[PDB]
């Protein structure tokens, strides 16, 4: 499973 | 931005054999944008059914994609692949070599 | 051996064309086995690989939800780029990241992987301790202080030795059948006039999987890895590759040479003559 990515 | 230019590789998925039907490729890689515009040609006039392969990238960051379209080879015809990119002022043509 | 799980994501902003293009590709062990691709209507992770389909309609629902989300944080990161890097609404840019980890024999982390690209070129990435980044550029700093800040490289760190590392398990126990699959080239050598008193022997390796194999000429014994040319492996188109090298030697010499293929899928390297049609 994917992780959620932060943000720039 | 960066640019990297499309290498190319035409040939097909069987050996070559006059009148026996075969699938032609045209493998694309290591271009960057990943807009890319590729057409295949038999005797230079463009190939109307030329399906894609869903497009991925490299390690490098790079991307590449399987261009492909049935043909039945004979001793005279000629085929190439053209390819559009950013990465070059004008189109690359590539041409099929039975021996490659 | 040493296994891996892998996502590799890409947006591609369309100025006036529409919103980016997002694409999430996730691997195992180099092998494509889910994609999610924002190019549709009711866009959704959908399966790429047949031992995936072993998943239950939650895990979908969960991970196209997840990429979805995913798509959003892209899509406002490209607009952050556009800031951090002076640049116009009015062109097309890309953003990449390949994340992931790959665990050993014993099932446990080798490495993690966290790495961002801007336009091509290395952005930020998540140093080998885990713990540090490596800013590329001085827009990469901007982010760089943020997620120090906000400890993402702990939270990056309890996913890749935890999440990652479990469901890579759990992924590698559903397709290993299939991700052990073997192909062995069948091989073969073509014979071309050269200009001259030289001819080209060309030996082909075709059919096999996976791509990673290597071919090599030999003079009576010896290899020969200068005035040699090969071709990059390429995709048959039906799951299977092909690769081939040739050497240039005297008209007449052609029985000095001998070609050898090597493949995971042998039970010994193969070794090949050019063959005169009796």
């Amino acid at each position: 499973s994917s992780i959620e990515f932060a943000r720039l | 931005m960066i640019q990297k230019t499309p290498q190319i590789q035409v040939y097909s998925r069987h050996p070559p054999e006059n009148g026996k039907p075969n699938i032609l490729n045209c493998y694309v890689t290591q271009f960057h944008p990943p807009h890319i515009e590729i057409q295949m040609l038999k005797n230079g006039k463009k190939i109307p059914k030329v399906e894609m392969s869903d497009m991925s990238f490299s390690k490098d960051w790079s991307f590449y994609i399987l261009a492909h379209t049935e043909f039945t080879p004979t001793e005279t015809d000629t085929y190439a692949c053209r390819v559009k990119h950013d990465s070059m002022a004008e189109p690359k043509t590539v041409y099929w070599d039975r021996d490659m | 051996g040493p296994h891996s799980l892998r996502y590799f994501v890409t947006a591609v902003s369309r100025p006036g064309l529409g919103e980016p293009r997002f694409i999430s590709v996730g691997y195992v062990d180099n092998t494509e086995f889910v994609r999610f691709d924002s190019d549709a209507e009711n866009p959704r992770y959908e399966p790429r690989a047949r031992w995936m389909e072993q998943e239950g309609p939650e895990y979908w629902e969960r991970e196209t939800q997840k990429a979805k989300g995913n798509e959003q944080s892209f899509r406002v990161d490209l607009r952050t780029l556009l800031g951090y890097y002076n640049q116009s609404k009015g062109g097309s840019h890309t953003i990449q990241v390949i994340s992931g980890c790959e665990v050993g024999s014993d099932g446990r982390l080798l490495r993690g992987y966290q790495q961002y690209a801007y336009d091509g070129c290395d952005y930020i990435a998540l140093n080998e301790d885990l713990k540090t980044w490596t800013a590329a550029d001085m827009a990469a700093l901007i982010t760089k202080h943020k997620w120090e800040q906000a400890g993402e490289a702990e939270r990056l760190r309890a996913y890749l030795e935890g999440t990652c590392v479990e469901w890579l398990r759990r992924y590698l126990k559903n397709g290993n059948a299939t991700l052990l699959r073997t192909d062995s080239p069948k091989a073969h050598v073509t014979h071309h006039s050269r200009p001259e008193d030289k001819v080209t022997l060309r030996c082909w390796a075709l059919g096999f999987y996976p791509a990673d194999i290597t071919l090599t000429w030999q003079l009576n014994g010896e290899e020969l890895i200068q005035d040699m040319e090969l071709v990059e492996t390429r995709p048959a188109g039906d799951g299977t590759f092909q690769k081939w090298a040739s050497v240039v030697v005297p008209l007449g010499k052609e029985q000095y040479y001998t070609c050898h293929v090597y493949h995971q899928g042998l039970p010994e390297p193969l070794t090949l003559r050019w063959e005169p049609p009796p």
